[PDB]
DNA sequence: AAGT
RNA sequence: AGGA
DNA sequence: ACTTTTTCCGG
């Protein structure tokens, strides 16, 4: 069924942060990716079996994180990259405030 | 403050900033005929000191950005001769609380 | 940066959201076979257990209340007043 | 060499462990991973110092899974070898290609070519030996090697070394 | 400041015209938002949506691709403080339940 | 179901936007991407080492990915690349390219105005990157000459050399995908009368963009690390993996490749003609012809809906779907796949009013309760009940559909040869049916209210309609004239607390929208309540006694 | 999950140079002279001369046996047997590295007593050399200043030959006669 | 648009109303820091009436044989007559009541007394009456200090903002101004004694209840106020069906900040 | 039906 | 093409 | 001269 923009709004209205998260992840889309800690892209050639990680390009076999985002977001990010835009995702912050 | 009737020529206006730290204000006489500050809709604006603004920012844990703004060209910002960076404390009446105090930094 | 207990300025009372997230969190843990901090006087629902744990302010959780600047006030479910 | 490095491991505990023996279970789970561990970044983590004063900190409860994540701030004895580092070690293995040397937790192998020319491989000995005009390098023999280069291999660091230069070799 | 009071009066009147009543605070907030900028900021594609909030938050309304194209060309950095950015990332938004954090204290545990 | 990964799990704190450097595309790339042919190694059903899986993602479903050994649901896509024969503008940047040419010298690559001009040093002060560019452009756009020497920051008699080159700046105007300039000239002080009209090459704009100083481009919108201006001109095109452009492979022997796959093929096709054309005996006009066509495809692939009207169309008349078009609002990635989503554990049916239901309860038809499933963890408190439901099977009401072990494997109670003999273990989840008094989120679309989505207690009932108390009619705005409603079921003991403790119907009674109760006594009950309370209205013992018993919380007095 | 440290360098996209490590006393990014302890204070690098390192682990593991037996309430060849017993007690046994290390140290140590290791640490930490040179001087037994300066080629001009040779003499006296 | 415009706005842990940039929209939610659910339309009695009737109501003159409180009102009645020290308190009291009357007459220009405010005092007092079985025949055990100081003390505890600094403390006094206005009017010495007839216990109970009910009424740091407001305007808009442009299209004109308006007018 |  |  | 939104859900 549909859990659209309007229903998102009401959920934000109630303050049901986890309910919404769950509605958009567990209840639907939810996917797991491996991202490079240097260039926040889905570049990582995770052979999660032999415990081998890597990101040729960065020569990074160490600084690699696991993340849970909706599959459509993995998609969006790949589509943005498809059009030369880099939506670099980082697990830490620099800006503060 | 220069109070002119119809205009101040573009030649003359080019000399307004030329004398620092002193400051000059142009004011069309015809505007001043009525005081805007006396109007129903216009609340009390109060210019803050460098120490008062330093405190407002400390007390509400704000960066200058994070404040509601008042335009340098604002009728009240002109009336009070607000320079960019100066903050006004706006004491308005509230149908809710009786008295609510807003703040506006000058852009 | 972390605000010291003596310098805290938030509600001494617990938010509607704090209470709802504590009961959810304890219910999830009690249901995940966590150690229960009170006599379950016939109790079998992890929410009802969590509600009882909270009733006797026997929940070992701590609310980290964040401020717009990043600074925060740590408040215990023990110290938070549940008027609500 | 051999360092005392201040490190920190993020451990993620299941709710069933939220009993008094929690700081206890965490400390043990740390040693489980960290102790004996090997990185290229810090080398062989060998022994965790000051068990009693390990800093557990507050564990943050993770959104939809009841588990709590703690950053465990701790201090340990590490061993990270470098090129140019001169190490004393006992021989382990020996072949026509050269010999391996046990230096603490790591094995450093010396090529026949990274050895003086005079010392030659004597296949006909129990166990295999390297024989100089004066010296004899065999399985149990003690050596002093200059580490020429390092390779970070998964759960270890292996190195290549020379006993060619002055003040190196049989001790 | 007068613009604010006018804009509210004007809004309130649209509501009370139909007969209906909305509590002050609600219209107050809308008015205050359009206003804090320093002037009248339209509740439109080129109004509020052209402010300094995170690229993804802004792209969730009206100019999407064009928004994201600029985001990349100027190397924008999304703070991820906004709701929209956490919905897009499948994260718990810093809203109600998520406006604070929950931790266990080992001390208050070994106590009970 | 996704597998365990030893990789530290974190949340995304920041999204740092930027542009791909052609160097990065060639680095992150798992394959290059030379043959327009999809697969069929000369009709042989399997992927060619040319397009899709020359080490990319993976079609076939069975047969896992060559690179990340994982295969399908686990394997994200793997990006490739196409080294383009000549550079081409990225559609989206066509005017931020043009506007950058307008600010910089078209020969030396220096800002047409500097710290020497005062209006310029005023615009250079601006903190907002977007606004600072806005002001710098409106300033340098008029500057039609690169200045050799400019008056000193004091007197007009002594002039300071700001930087070399004097060359006249072209009057840049766009001609749908191409940038054509018109240099002012001189010839006996006048000319124009009739200037120099020549189209600016992609490669020349690039070489100038390369020469724009870090300080210079940095003064404009740009950033030296993530978005240098030279990167708006495409050199090395990234090849998106199959997960992005799926092969809708209906039956065995029949392709069904995506539009993006066809469009990328057209790019390759055009890129090869251009490459050979120039390497071979270059008939020049033929090159600027094959170049312009490559520019077209690379453009139309990202955005097909361009002002300069040729709308690239699939031979079917139907136009090719842009990457832009895919992301474009309401129904389309951001709005339709991310802000909104089709979800599981959701049910919908016709709604009907019930005066015997409680305010906060919702009548759930058996069929729906029997389908909707909550995952309960086997705990010492539940174990006994749970096994009885497991035993009860997916067919009878208080029953269960699946069992989930520590091993993470799903046990379908509908088919399992061990559906009878099933001994549960603590920590196992039992996917049990939606039972009475469970919290469920009940909504009636549109949903312009926080009160259009409220939490209720399930009441399993016969007959196919969602039954609901009549007083809750108003907040939802529902009538029973064929109106339908949605029901979402929380899966956590946590998401449940959120429903029960924040959005339950009784909490939602007195509304903040107008500081008054948003639910009252409607219709029949309202009408009867008047009739009942008139002074004229008296009731005999018989009935009084029934009316008293009818009140469930009666004192018995 | 793996281990992190006090060095929080934000390498934003700009990956490399991961410059070589040597006896140019140019060790890792991590193994730098200026470091930060738990507390946040700038502390100097702690390098240990194997014996300084033997006594550290010895202490650590011994005090660990204490804590384990507390919670459970409710001569070189002979030092090796003593050690190989404490490891079975305290460690997970799986640490084949520590068992190998403990034996290596127990054998290769120049200074047996804590009293002795103190005096070595005094004598050396007065020369102002990098903790690495100080460890290598206390670890490798040398006679000629030529020997030490050749084996620790970081020393080169950091000390007088006669001075290093005075230090080498006192190090030889401290050397516990096994 | 109303939603997408306001989404990111919520109340933070400093009662401040902020967006995703942490920029302040309102310094305190809805200018008072109260949850809209907890607010009810109450009458500010001090606002209107004859200046004469105001005096009849709130004035107590212990120095006058006719305007003192009769010993039928309280047990102190006899010993209270002529007490100069107490008359300083009743003057202080009456002087504030008059200050408030003139203040309210500034805020509410037309003299509208019906304003939505937290804590329904009418009911607190009504409930004290049945709870304590209030005898409208016998005199109260209240002191003038008990009543006057009692109200003063309650006021110190009607907390909205908590910080220990002048900026915050002044902001606090401000946000609470109007409620106190009503409270002082409903809890004036004569009003309490003559009208309500409350006893010490009943009074003490009425007080603690106001306090608690007030505290209860404050907004919850996390309240998604942005989306709430967006919807609380958005939904009523959906039910929409001199001659100036009104309803939906005038509202359309508004949000757009359209210069070319359909019905421009001046009211001179 | 509006607005760069 | 059709429901609210 | 030139662009973009418009309530929610069987083929
Ligand atoms: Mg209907
Ligand atoms: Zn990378
Ligand atoms: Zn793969
Ligand atoms: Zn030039």
């Amino acid at each position: 069924l549909r859990f659209g923009e309007m229903e998102r709004d009401c959920m934000i209205a109630h303050g049901a942060a986890s309910f919404l998260k769950e509605r958009l992840m567990e209840a639907s889309d939810a996917f797991r990716v491996h991202i490079c800690g240097i260039c926040g892209l889905m570049t990582v050639i995770a052979k999660l079996n032999h415990n081998q990680f890597e990101c040729k390009g960065c020569d990074n076999k160490i600084d690699i994180y696991q993340i849970h985002i909706p599959y459509a977001a993995k998609l969006l990010f790949q589509e943005l990259m498809a059009m030369n835009i880099t939506p670099r995702l980082y697990t830490d912050r620099s800006r503060d405030f | 403050i220069f109070v002119y009737q119809n205009n101040i020529t573009p030649s003359a206006m080019k000399l307004v900033p030329s004398i620092p730290p002193a400051t000059i204000e142009t004011f069309n006489e015809a505007a001043l005929v009525v005081n805007i500050t006396h109007h129903e809709l216009v609340p009390k604006h109060i210019r803050l000191s460098s120490d008062e603004k330093r405190e407002l920012l400390k007390r509400y844990r704000l960066k200058e950005s994070q404040l509601p703004r008042i335009q340098r060209a604002d009728p009240v910002a002109l009336y009070l001769g607000l320079k960019r960076g100066e903050v006004v404390k706006i004491i308005r009446k509230s149908e809710t609380s009786g008295r609510y105090a807003s703040y506006r930094i000058c852009m | 940066k972390a605000i010291p207990k003596d310098q805290r300025a938030t509600t001494p009372y617990m938010t509607k959201y704090e209470r709802a997230r504590i009961l959810g969190t304890r219910a999830l843990q009690i249901s995940m076979n966590a150690p229960v901090f009170v006599d379950l006087e016939g109790e079998t629902d992890p929410l009802r257990i969590a509600m009882k744990e909270l009733a006797e302010k026997k929940i070992p959780l701590v609310i980290r209340r964040y401020l717009p600047d990043g600074s925060f006030e740590d408040w215990s479910v023990e110290e938070l007043i549940v008027d609500l | 060499m051999f360092f005392i490095k201040d490190l920190s491991l993020n451990i993620t505990l299941h709710p069933s462990f939220f009993g008094p023996r929690m700081k206890q279970y965490l400390k043990t789970k740390l040693l489980e991973e960290v102790e004996g561990s090997c990185t290229g970044k810090f080398g062989y983590i060998l022994c965790v110092l000051d068990y009693d004063n390990i800093d557990i900190q507050r564990g943050r409860i993770l959104p939809t899974d009841g588990s709590a994540e703690f950053n465990v701030k701790y201090r340990a004895v590490v061993f990270k070898p470098f090129k140019g580092e001169v190490v004393d070690g006992t021989v382990v293995s020996c072949s026509q290609h050269g010999f391996e040397v046990q230096v603490g937790p790591m094995k450093v192998f010396v090529t026949k070519h990274l050895m003086p020319q005079d010392l030659t491989f004597n296949a006909g000995s129990n166990p295999p030996s390297y024989q100089s005009s004066e010296d004899v390098i065999t399985i149990k023999s003690r050596i002093r090697v200059k580490i020429e280069g390092c390779i970070s291999q998964v759960s270890s660091i292996h190195a290549i070394g020379s006993i060619k230069e002055d003040y190196l070799g049989a001790i | 400041e007068a613009g604010r009071a006018a804009l509210y009066k004007e809004v309130y009147n649209v509501i009370a015209s139909d007969g209906s009543y909305v509590n002050y605070r609600h219209m107050a907030l809308l008015v205050d938002v359009m206003t804090t900028q320093g002037g009248l900021t339209s509740v439109t594609r080129h109004g509020f949506n052209r402010s300094n909030t995170g690229a993804l938050m802004r792209c969730s309304f009206e100019e999407t691709v064009e928004i994201l194209f600029e985001a990349g060309a100027s190397a924008e950095l999304d703070d991820c403080r906004g709701v929209s950015e956490n919905v897009i990332l499948g994260q718990m938004a810093p809203i109600g339940t998520g406006a604070f954090d929950v931790m266990i204290d080992e001390e208050s545990l070994v106590k009970y | 179901g996704q597998q365990y990964s030893s990789a530290p799990l974190r949340t995304v704190k920041e999204v740092q936007f930027g542009l791909f450097s052609p160097e990065e595309v060639r680095a992150i790339s798992v394959a290059k991407i030379r043959f327009p042919e999809t697969m069929d190694e000369t009709q042989t059903r399997a992927k060619i080492g040319g397009l899709n899986d020359p080490r990319l993602g993976s079609i076939d479903r069975n047969l896992k990915c060559q690179t990340c050994q994982e295969g399908m649901n686990e394997c994200p896509g793997h990006f490739g690349h196409i080294d383009l024969a000549k550079p081409v503008f990225h559609v989206g940047f066509i005017a931020k390219i043009k506007k950058v040419c307008e600010c910089v010298c078209m020969h030396c690559g220096k800002l047409l105005l500097d710290e020497h001009n005062e209006l310029m040093r005023q615009a250079l002060a601006i903190k907002d990157s977007k606004k600072r560019f806005a002001a710098i452009w409106t300033l340098c756009k008029t500057k039609m000459v690169c200045e050799t020497d400019v008056p000193s920051e004091d007197d007009p008699t002594q002039l300071v050399s700001r930087g070399g080159c004097g060359n006249t700046q072209p009057t840049i105007r766009k001609d749908g995908l191409k940038l054509v300039g018109s240099w002012k000239k001189d010839r006996a002080t006048g000319d124009a009368d009739e200037p120099e009209l020549r189209v600016l090459s992609t490669e020349e704009i690039l070489n100038i963009f390369k020469h724009i100083s870090v300080k210079d481009f940095t003064s404009l919108g740009f950033n030296e690390v993530f978005s240098r201006p030279e990167w708006m001109i495409l050199t090395c095109l990234p090849v998106p993996p199959p997960p992005v452009r799926p092969s809708i492979s209906f039956n065995e022997s029949q392709r069904g490749e995506d539009d993006l796959t066809f469009k990328l093929a057209d790019i390759l096709k055009a890129n090869i003609s251009l490459e050979t054309l120039e390497h071979n005996g270059a008939p020049h006009h033929a090159i600027e012809e094959a170049e312009s066509l490559l520019q077209f495809h690379v453009a139309t692939y990202m955005d097909n809906d361009i002002a300069g009207q040729p709308q690239a169309l699939q031979k079917s008349g139907r136009p090719v779907k842009s990457i832009r078009a895919r992301l474009k609002g309401k129904e389309g990635r951001i709005r339709g796949n991310l802000m909104g989503k089709r979800v599981d554990f959701s049910a919908r049916t016709v709604i009907s009013g019930d005066p015997n239901l409680e305010l906060d309860q919702v009548g759930v038809p058996k069929s729906i309760a029997k389908t909707l499933t909550y995952p309960e963890v086997v705990t010492p408190y539940n174990i006994d009940r749970l096994t009885q439901l497991v035993r009860n099977g997916p067919n009878e009401h208080p029953g269960a559909k699946y069992v989930i072990r520590d091993s993470g494997d799903r046990i379908d109670l509908r088919y399992s040869k061990r559906a009878g003999d099933i001994q549960l273990q603590y920590g196992w989840k039992v996917e049990r049916h939606i039972m009475d008094n469970d919290p469920v989120l009940f909504n009636r679309q549109p949903s312009l209210h926080k009160m259009s989505m409220m939490a209720h207690r399930v009441k399993v009932i016969p007959y196919s309609t969602f039954r609901l108390n009549l007083s809750v009619t108003s907040p939802y705005n529902a009538d029973f004239d064929g109106d339908e409603m949605n029901l979402h079921v929380p899966q956590s003991e946590e998401t449940r607390a959120e429903l029960s403790q924040l959005c339950a119907v009784p909490l939602q009674i007195v509304s903040p929208q107008s500081n008054k109760p948003c639910m009252g006594i409607v219709q029949d009950t309202l009408c009867g309540i008047r009739k009942l309370t008139l002074r004229d209205t008296f009731i005999e013992l018989d009935q009084v006694l029934n009316m008293l018993y009818w009140v469930p919380d009666w004192d018995g007095v | 999950v793996s281990t992190s440290t006090f060095q929080t360098r934000r390498r934003r996209l700009k990956k490399v140079e991961e410059e070589e490590n040597a006896a140019t006393l140019q060790l890792g990014q991590e193994f730098q002279l200026k470091q930060i302890n738990h507390q946040g204070e700038e502390e100097e690098l702690i390098a240990l001369n194997l014996s300084e390192a033997r006594l550290v682990i010895k202490e650590a593991l011994v005090e660990r046996r204490r804590a384990f037996k507390r919670s459970q309430k409710k001569t070189r060849e002979k030092e090796l047997e003593s050690i190989d017993v404490l490891l079975e007690q305290t460690t997970g046994g799986n640490n084949k590295d520590l068992k190998n290390t403990m034996q290596y140290l127990t054998n290769f140590s120049r200074f047996r007593d804590q009293e002795t290791v103190g005096a070595v640490i005094q004598l050396l930490k007065s020369t102002g050399l990098h903790p690495f040179e100080v460890a290598q001087l206390g670890s490798l037994a040398c006679d000629t200043a030529d020997e030490a300066k050749t084996l620790i080629p970081s020393l080169n001009n950091k000390i007088s030959d006669d001075e290093l040779e005075r230090i080498l003499k006192e190090l030889s006296n401290l050397e516990t006669l096994y | 648009r109303l939603v997408k415009a306001l989404e990111d706005i919520m109340v933070h842990y400093d009662n401040t109303t902020r967006n995703s940039l942490g920029n302040v929209i309102q310094f305190i939610y809805g200018e008072d820091g109260m949850d809209a659910a907890h607010i009810e339309k109450q009458s500010l009695d001090t606002i209107g009436g004859s200046d004469a009737a105001f005096e009849k109501r709130y004035r107590v003159d212990l120095l006058n044989t006719d305007h003192t409180l009769d010993p039928s009102l309280l047990e102190s009645g006899s010993e209270i007559l002529g007490d100069l020290k107490l008359q300083v308190l009743l003057d202080e009291e009456y002087k504030q009541l008059v200050k408030d009357r003139k203040f309210l007459r500034e805020v509410f220009v037309d003299g509208e007394a019906n304003w939505p405010l937290p804590v329904n005092i009418r009911r607190i007092i009504q409930n004290a009456q049945q709870t304590f079985h209030i005898d409208h025949t016998k005199p109260s055990d209240l002191t003038i200090k008990d009543i006057v100081l009692g109200v003063k003390d309650l006021q110190e505890n009607l907390l909205v903002l908590r910080g220990k600094n002048e900026i915050i403390q002044n902001a606090q006094r401000d946000a609470v101004t109007l409620f106190c206005c009503l409270l002082r009017s409903r809890l004036a010495t004569r009003r309490v004694l003559q009208e309500y007839r409350l006893t010490k216990q009943a009074f003490d109970w009425v007080l603690s209840n106001i306090e608690a009910q007030f505290l209860r009424s404050v907004v919850h740091p996390g309240e998604m106020v942005g989306v709430l407001a967006a919807q609380s305007i958005g939904e009523p808009a959906t039910q929409m069906t001199k001659k100036v442009t009104s309803g939906v299209p005038r509202l359309k004109e508004i949000l757009n900040v359209a210069k070319n308006m359909k019905t421009p007018s001046l009211t001179v």
